[PDB]
DNA sequence: GCAGACACTACGAGTACATA
DNA sequence: TTTTTTTTATGTACTCGTAGTGTCTGC
């Protein structure tokens, strides 16, 4: 028996819109610690992890380690019918083949139950190494979304550089290069605007733009964002979503050109 | 000063006196300019004959450098020339007068066969209504892709292929301007392989001079890869004089030794069979078979099998020609 | 001032200066003198005088009220579905004081370019306001105009101008411009005109500007002989399976710089109206289309056109 | 320490490593010195080195730091419409030539637009390139690469200097293959390398692929002719003799049996056409029989190039050669 | 699970036939610098099994854990097309002909995004990813011309195993870029050995006569042989040597169509045969297989001096069918030409 | 080395929004006197002559004279994400292609370096006659924009006349005519709203309303505009920017033919 | 000073067709 | 005396619906 209750309905209504055009399905792993989602995209470029602990739910019942697989083309239409500040309960039986979402109508007069068929998918955990990254930085969330949106009008792919000075975004296209930098934003009143550096070894890697925009579609879930990079490890984009848990994004770099001699 | 330019762009006939061939047409257009009676022109012909150079020389003769941007509107296939462009910038350029100095304006539509027929139908009353204010010049390679209403409104000049007799002095000017050592057989090979096209003549001249340093018949036919006349005569003699296996071995050795292609061999053999006094039933069969072989070479087909079929097309007709007697 | 070319300088301003189609032009003269003209659609070849006849009729009918009682629309205008609804109908509703027998005239020049929906919207504004406004449409292809519009108008069809009709106008222009000439040069101008007065005036202007005298050599130095009369001899040679003369005509057309697409278009246009057996004509047309597919693919050489000629000669001797 | 296949590992980095294409290599070597580079049109059979020559020339002209600023490479793997030619190619060609080589080597004052596999572009998109090539020729160069030059329109053919890449001769191909095998510590017999350059038929990419795969199959020992015949897809001579005996017998059932036996053995129909053509032109048949049979072979090869079914084309060719071999009996 | 999927071998050492080719394929993919592969042969020869064996040789046992991923691609006409994809954590499997003539839009946009991106985990996954393009002979030439620079540029980090039936439909630029691996059909003895092994693993006893008849009726298709053997046990467990083997319905319908062609030669019979050919084309039978079955049944009714002309006409109208777009025109043209020829032969 | 410094970003935004649908590409002619830009439109009917003085910039250095041809849609996309109160630095090297626009975010924290690639247009210099005009009118720019917008509703081509009395506008359209005549409006408390007549000979000329409406978009640059008209020289719309420079718009008259009658 | 309402153009989207 | 439906692959053109958005009115 899986029976969970949310404290805010805006968490799903901000976390499923980033996964609407990014991943084709949502696979939830049920455990006593919490719910874990690890989904790789169809092009094998992006990897989405979402760990919501059991301490953040209003209530949480889990007896067996179960895995549920739901689609996105129906859950995205179901989520738009739901409200914003209401409560969402997720229900799943031991032997049934459906997942029930029970919430309140936006008219706030009746309870709405929606059932989704459980897709039996055969996946395996890829396994993140959780190694020491050569660069860790902290950035504002909405500022990072505006940065990723401003490079969309220039080039189809972006270049992320990270020395000890800060984080440099570059966009080289047929129009011309767009280079922006953020450095030393500790002298502000808001704690979420602190652009800080945490590691030493500089890294320069070219990533895609569409997947970064899909990553920045989940910006008002958290206050700050974290970016981790290394010489060959994919880019890690970390959101600390309130108290119930956190989300990780893995984006593979592009193949570098033959600039040798 | 010197510039890094191709010889088809470094040597462009900036004036009308530097073009070589179409002397009556150029004299008529020069008298159009001098009498101030320039009509809407339609320049059509094969590529590399000097239509764009003609209209650019006429535009440079008609207008000065201080006013050239306000009098000439030049549009080609690299620009958008839809019906919104005809109703937009072209109609506003036609319906308004000049800025700096008085004069009639010039709309050049290079590669006018690439225009849509909606745009060509919108062009008709723009050309007819503003004849006194602006002039139109259409340039095309295919006259059938221009509507007959636009062909009525313009006086058409056929810029035919350049004859090799008038083609020689311009090539000699380019040779003397570039310090190129060329023989008479090299110039003959240039005007033969160009086939009424100064672009490919200058391109083959520049390629041969860069590849070998001299321009002779051997260097031109080696840089181009074209077979010589003696090679084609040998191929025809082998196909008409001996059996399948010996002719196949000789033609295969000639193609492997000199690196010949079957398209040029087919072209020269097709030029040869109209010179050889064949019977009419033999000639029809040869033309049909060679057209089939040339059509088969346009896709991913093995060239050895097509060479064997080329030998086969004459080995069929050998007995027929001899038994005709 | 810049002097107009002879096409635009010698455009007729009265309906009696228009040569060719004598009965239709005479009835238009009667209608311009009297009034109460029905809705009119003039179809024909280019350069026949359809726009000239419509504009002369409108000018002679309206007189000094031409600026406020005429609406002229071209293919250079928008004239879509939103212009027939909003501009043409508002002009048809517009009050214009005119003498008796005179109506507002909505000239729709080059009516092939109008879409089907605009012509459908034109029908009821043609039928309702017919006591105050009239319509004068000019076109080349009459099948582009829909059948309700052709039923709502008198469909006048202009034929191609003959040699004497163009010769009279050429004599008028020559006597106006003091152009010296011979009879052979005027015959060459008629030959290059091919029933087109625009091409006749353009070729006469070009020859007189380039050489100052009109004989056959000065005309043929700048102008060109027509294509399908020479293509028809090649098709006649292909009918009798005479491949040598057909290739002579084909190679003469090839060395003149004509592309394979223009040559095969002329071959198809001759073979459409040629005088031979109908089954043989269909075999010829199918072989021409088979060759034209190869021309459009990219293989367009002299050998391909020679193979087309050889296949057309094969079609004769294959019952 | 990733492993890379030998086709990309032995790609020519400079124009001196390009084999057998002496005229275009001489032209590009002169243009390296400072001569006027014209617009280029490379055309020829697959695997002759059309892409490698222009990429090595661009690497020698611009170096590593100016390849991204001076070379615009567009092939059929990306979209090339008429609007891509009107917008992207024209805006690239209208740019100024900026940047200088930091290693002291000379830099040419133009850009290079490499329109590889230009067969697939439409005629309107090719017509939109014409005044772009003519007007902007002071600051950019164009290199069209194709396999069939008839698919490129006559104005673009006239504007470009045409170079035909010949198939590689047996001497040069054998020399290059032996040099590659010497650089890879691979021993290959004379019969093996002779059958390799016979099979590859002027395709050096196919030869390098076969040499690498025969190295990987044997594990590092000597490559013999048996490994080359195993990896080359060459039909055995007993099958060809059985096909000719079945067509000599005049029975259509034996013909269907040998055609089904060749189809069930997975043999390619083009390989059978090549081997049957070699047997026919190296036989003692009469000229008329050889003539019709080679004409049918050419028609069957054309039909197979248009994606017809192999079984029906081979049974039609076998019926034709059966009629030819049974008419004279 | 059927017998075609229950006893399929997993590794290259467990194959029952083409064992020398299996050892050569094991030696080829050991180093990791193996080129692009083009696995070709008749249908049911075992090409897909050997492709999955090569994949299991390259990667771990996680290759067999598969999933369905749907990708939406925008055409140049801006019509969105959804295409399915068999995927794993190490390889990808695309059949672009499911997008029809939009297959090039699969190659130009969906494939390059696979090729331009490196692997997320280079420890579990190798330095390269493998993309299996299934049925590349059904690709249009535009998709094959879009394939080649993606194959050349990203070969070091993205390998391709193309699979087809005939390499004649593959353009020479693609065939020049890949190593062609020929998988012939198993022989009658090999199919008998495979069927005997499957029956003994199932606990059943299979005679040599029934195994030989199944192998001969299967036309050297091991998939169809295993399906026919399973249908034979189902319908009758005691295996008689003369037990009736079931047959597919479209083959019998094609045989009766050819018998109807033979029986009468009249425009009304041509109308009825055209109705039968629409019935065959409606059931998604490919028109080349209709042509092959029509030839294989019409040659059983012709005489000795007509079969070559019938075969040449069948090849000619098959070529015209491939050059065209409406199959019923060329199929009915072949039937009408055969009717005219057969009437001429019977009356004279 | 070229380095100009716009003191505020609003003037460049107003200039590049005035020319956006009119000018194909921007040719910045650079000297020690300032920045000049003489560019025709795509239809070759209008002409734009913008002159920015060196004293109007914050810092202006120019060693050798330049002529930078750059695209305008790219510069419009660059200047769209630019503030109105921040300094904007224009940088260019001697033999490079990067024209650099360096500014700050509207958040006023991070830098933004947007490069553009220079074009090669080598267009010939168009000679401004700089002769005296038979009619010079000082009028407010907002009233000129309002009267052009009001005349765009009636017709498409507008006959503008000027005499000793004042400027007169006529639009003979399909609904009818609109004749607006304004004169001697100097008797207000404002100084910008005034109609002044300087020169003598009356002129009547017809112009397209689309180019006039494009010219009126420079209204926030200058409070008072000048109209210069004569029988031969074109119509000049002169905006005098307060402490940066001036902007001249040249519009050619349409060809009008009288009735034969 | 800031929320509601008005028309404005840019942009997405569907459909037809392309010859003599 | 007899009528239902979406494929062909781009390029262009037309027509209609929708959505930011600048500006005006009002308390
Ligand atoms: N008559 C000529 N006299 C001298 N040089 C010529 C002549 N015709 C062509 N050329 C040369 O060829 C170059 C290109 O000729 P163009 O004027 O472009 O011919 P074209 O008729 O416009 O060909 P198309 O149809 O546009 S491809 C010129 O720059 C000259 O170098
Ligand atoms: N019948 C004619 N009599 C005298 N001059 C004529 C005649 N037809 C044409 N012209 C001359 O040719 C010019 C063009 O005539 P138009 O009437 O514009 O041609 P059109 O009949 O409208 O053909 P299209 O289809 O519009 S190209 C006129 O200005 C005259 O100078
Ligand atoms: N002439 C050559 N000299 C040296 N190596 C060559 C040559 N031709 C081919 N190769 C090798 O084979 C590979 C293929 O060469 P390519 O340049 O791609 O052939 P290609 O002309 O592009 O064939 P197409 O037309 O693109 S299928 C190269 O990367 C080299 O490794
Ligand atoms: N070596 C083998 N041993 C046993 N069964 C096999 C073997 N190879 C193939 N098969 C069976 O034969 C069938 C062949 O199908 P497949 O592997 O898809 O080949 P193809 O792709 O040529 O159709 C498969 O269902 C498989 O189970
Ligand atoms: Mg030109
Ligand atoms: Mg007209
Ligand atoms: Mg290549």
């Amino acid at each position: 028996m899986f029976e969970a209750r949310l404290v805010q309905g805006s968490i799903l209504k901000k976390v499923l819109e980033a996964l609407k055009d990014l991943i084709n399905e949502a696979c939830w792993d049920i455990s006593s610690s919490g719910v874990n989602l690890q989904s790789m995209d169809s092009s094998h470029v992006s990897l989405v992890q979402l760990t919501l602990r059991s301490e953040g739910f209003d209530t949480y019942r889990c007896d067996r380690n179960l895995a549920m697989g739901v689609n996105l083309t129906s859950m995205s239409k179901i989520l738009k019918c739901a409200g914003n500040e209401d409560i969402i309960t997720l229900r799943a039986e031991d032997n049934a083949d459906t997942l029930a979402l029970v919430f309140e109508a936006p008219n706030q007069e009746k309870v709405s139950d929606y059932e989704m068929k459980l897709m039996d998918l055969d996946v395996e955990q890829l396994g993140i190494p959780e190694q020491e990254y050569s660069c860790v930085v902290k950035m504002p969330s909405g500022e990072f979304a505006r940065i990723c949106r401003d490079l969309s009008h220039i080039g189809d792919a972006v270049v992320i550089s990270c020395a000890k000075d800060g984080v440099k975004f570059s966009a080289s296209g047929e129009l011309g290069n767009g280079n922006i930098k953020l450095s030393q934003t500790s002298n502000v009143d808001k704690e979420e605007e602190a652009v800080t550096i945490e590691m030493n070894e500089p890294v320069q890697l070219t990533f895609a733009l569409r997947y970064l925009n899909f990553f920045t579609k989940a910006t008002p879930l958290s206050s700050t964002v974290t970016l981790s990079m290394s010489a060959d490890v994919p880019l890690v984009v970390e959101y600390k979503i309130a108290d119930m848990g956190h989300l990780k994004y893995y984006l593979a770099p592009k193949i570098e050109d033959e600039e040798g001699s | 000063k010197i510039r890094n330019l191709p010889w088809v762009e470094k040597y462009r006939p900036q004036t009308l006196n530097d073009l070589i061939s179409h002397q009556d047409i150029l004299s008529t257009i020069q008298k159009f300019i001098n009498e101030d009676r320039l009509p809407h022109l339609l320049l059509y012909g094969p590529p590399g004959t000097g239509k764009t150079s003609t209209i650019l020389a006429c535009a440079k003769q008609l207008y000065k450098d201080k006013e050239f941007g306000s009098m000439v509107l030049e549009l080609n296939a690299s620009d958008d020339r839809g019906i919104d462009i005809i109703r937009g910038p072209i109609l506003s350029f036609a319906s308004t007068r000049t800025i700096f100095k008085k004069g009639f304006k010039l709309v050049i539509l290079d590669e006018a066969d690439a225009m849509t027929q909606d745009a060509q139908n919108a062009l008709r009353r723009v050309i007819e209504k503003f004849t006194e204010n602006t002039r139109f010049c259409l340039i095309c390679n295919y006259l059938s892709k221009i509507i007959p209403a636009l062909q009525s409104r313009c006086t058409r000049f056929r810029f035919g292929p350049l004859t090799p007799e008038l083609m020689v002095p311009r090539l000699e000017h380019v040779v003397e301007e570039e310090k190129v050592d060329i023989s008479e057989d090299g110039m003959k090979a240039l005007v033969t392989l160009s086939s009424g096209d100064m672009r490919r003549a200058l391109n083959i001249l520049q390629s041969t001079n860069m590849a070998f340093g001299k321009v002779t018949e051997e260097t031109v036919y080696t840089c181009t890869g074209h077979p010589l006349k003696s090679d084609i005569a040998n191929i025809l003699d082998w196909m008409l004089n001996q059996d399948f296996t010996t002719a196949y071995r000789n033609i295969t050795e000639l193609k492997t030794l000199k690196g010949l292609a079957l398209h040029d061999i087919l072209t020269e053999i097709h030029l040869f069979v109209h010179r050889v006094d064949f019977p009419s039933s033999v000639r029809i069969h040869l033309l049909t078979k060679m057209a089939d072989i040339e059509y088969r070479l346009s896709v991913g087909t093995n060239e050895k099998i097509q060479l064997s079929s080329l030998i086969a097309a004459f080995q069929v007709t050998r007995d027929l020609i001899v038994a005709e007697a | 001032h810049y002097e107009l070319p002879w096409v635009e300088k010698y455009r007729p301003v009265k309906l009696n200066e228009i040569v060719g189609n004598e009965d239709t032009v005479s009835r238009l003269e009667v209608f311009a003198r009297e009034g109460n003209v029905p809705n009119i659609i003039i179809a024909g070849p280019p350069g026949t005088g359809k726009t000239t006849s419509i504009l002369c009729l409108a000018r002679a009918l309206l007189g000094p009220a031409l600026k406020d009682a005429m609406l002229e629309l071209n293919a250079s205008n928008d004239r879509g579905i939103d212009v027939v609804r909003n501009k043409i109908k508002m002009f048809a509703q517009q009050k214009v004081t005119l003498p008796k027998g005179r109506h507002k005239i909505i000239i729709l020049d080059e009516a092939d370019s109008m879409t089907d929906g605009a012509q459908q919207a034109l029908r009821r504004t043609m039928e309702i306001y017919s006591k105050t406004t009239r319509f004068a449409l000019a076109c080349n292809a009459s099948d582009k105009i829909i059948e309700p519009i052709q039923s709502r108008c008198a469909v006048l069809r202009y034929t191609k101008l003959t040699d004497a009709q163009i010769l009279t106008r050429l004599m008028n222009v020559i006597e106006k411009e003091r152009v010296p000439y011979t009879d052979d040069g005027l015959e060459a101008i008629i030959f290059t005109a091919q029933g087109d007065m625009r091409q006749a005036l353009n070729n006469l202007q070009s020859t007189f500007s380039g050489f100052g005298f009109i004989n056959s050599e000065n005309v043929f130095k700048v102008c060109d002989e027509p294509h399908p009369l020479l293509v028809k001899e090649m098709i006649q040679h292909c009918v009798n399976a005479n491949i040598d003369e057909a290739y002579k005509i084909l190679a003469h057309l090839w060395h003149l710089g004509y592309s394979p697409e223009d040559i095969i278009g002329n071959i198809f246009r001759v073979c459409k109206t040629f005088q031979m057996a109908e089954y043989l004509k269909l075999e010829f047309i199918k072989e021409i289309g088979y060759t034209h597919m190869k021309i459009a693919e990219g293989v367009n050489s002299l050998l391909q056109m020679a193979g087309l000629l050889a296949r057309l000669c094969q079609k004769t001797m294959a019952p | 320490a990733k492993p890379v296949p030998w086709v990309e590992k032995y790609r020519p980095k400079c124009v001196d490593e390009v084999a057998f294409q002496e005229e275009v290599v001489a032209v590009l070597k002169k243009s390296l010195e400072g001569a006027d580079l014209p617009n280029l049109l490379f055309y020829g059979p697959p695997g002759t080195g059309k892409t490698s020559t222009i990429l090595a020339a661009a690497r020698e002209l611009f170096g590593p730091e100016l390849f991204r600023l001076r070379v615009l490479e567009l092939n059929a793997s990306d979209e090339r419409g008429i609007q891509v030619v009107r917008e992207k190619v024209k805006n690239f060609a209208q740019l100024t030539v900026s940047g200088s080589r930091s290693d002291g080597k000379p830099c040419p004052p133009f850009k290079i637009v490499i329109l590889d596999e230009a067969d697939s572009m439409t005629s309107a998109a090719q017509a939109a390139l014409r005044r772009t090539m003519e007007k902007e020729s002071k600051t950019t160069r164009f290199c069209l690469i194709c396999n069939y030059v008839s698919r490129i329109i006559e104005p673009l053919t006239s504007r470009c200097s045409k170079f035909r890449f010949k198939p590689l001769s047996d001497k040069i191909q054998q020399q290059r293959l032996l040099d590659i095998a010497k650089k890879e510590n691979v021993k290959i017999s004379d019969e093996g390398i002779a059958y390799l350059v016979k099979v590859s038929e002027g395709d050096l990419r196919k030869a390098i692929t076969f040499l690498q795969s025969a190295t990987r199959l044997t594990g590092g020992k000597e490559i013999t002719e048996k490994v080359i015949t195993d990896i080359a897809g060459v039909i055995p001579a007993e099958k060809i003799d059985g096909v000719f005996a079945a067509c000599q017998s005049g029975s259509f059932d034996k013909l269907e049996a040998v055609v089904k036996d060749l189809i069930d053995e997975g043999h390619a129909a083009t390989q059978l056409v090549n081997q049957l053509h070699d047997v026919v032109v190296e036989n003692n048949l009469s000229d008329k029989q050889k003539s019709i049979i080679t004409e049918k072979l050419a028609e069957v090869d054309k039909c197979l190039a248009d994606g017809a079914d192999e079984h029906l084309q081979l049974i039609s060719l076998c019926a034709t050669v059966m009629q030819q071999l049974s008419q004279n009996c | 699970s059927l017998w075609v999927d229950k006893y399929r071998p997993c590794s290259l050492g467990r194959l029952d036939y083409h064992k020398e080719q299996a050892a050569q394929l094991r030696n080829l993919v050991q180093c990791g610098d193996f080129p692009h592969l083009l696995v070709y042969g008749p249908s049911g020869a075992g090409k897909k099994t050997r492709i999955m064996c090569i994949l299991r040789e390259l990667y771990g046992v996680g290759v067999e854990k598969l999933r369905i991923e749907h990708q939406t691609i925008t055409t140049p006409s801006k019509k969105k097309i959804e295409i399915s994809t068999i995927a794993s954590n190490y390889h990808l499997e695309v059949n672009p002909s499911d997008a029809g003539n939009s297959d090039r839009v699969v190659i130009q946009e969906m494939l390059k995004t696979v090729a331009q991106s490196q692997q997320l985990e280079t420890n579990s996954q190798r330095d390269f990813k493998v993309v299996l393009l299934t049925e590349v002979d059904k690709l249009t030439k535009d998709a094959q011309h879009a394939l080649r620079r993606t194959m050349e540029k990203y070969m070091s980090t993205c390998r391709l195993i193309l699979c087809c039936n005939s390499t004649s439909k593959v353009i020479p630029p693609i065939r020049s870029r890949c190593l062609a691996v020929r998988v012939p059909a198993p022989s009658i003895e090999d199919i008998c050995h495979v069927l005997s092994t499957v029956c003994k693993k199932e606990g059943l006893n299979l005679p040599s006569q029934l195994a030989h008849r199944l192998a001969e009726k299967s036309c050297r298709n091991l998939r169809k042989a295993l399906l026919m053997c399973e249908a034979c046990r189902v319908q009758q467990y005691p295996f008689t040597a003369d037990q009736e083997i079931p047959e597919t319905d479209w083959e019998v319908y094609l045989r009766e169509t050819a018998n109807a062609i033979v029986s009468q030669q009249t425009p009304q019979r041509l109308l009825e045969v055209r109705g039968r050919l629409y019935e065959l084309l409606t059931h998604c039978i490919p028109p080349e297989i209709i042509m092959k079955g029509l030839l294989s049944e019409l040659l059983h009714n012709c005489d000795g001096q007509l079969k070559g002309e019938v075969a040449q006409m069948a090849a000619y109208y098959e070529h015209r069918l491939q050059l065209g777009s409406k199959a019923i025109y060329h199929l009915e043209a072949f039937v009408a030409k055969f009717m005219a020829l057969y009437k001429k032969f019977m009356e004279d």
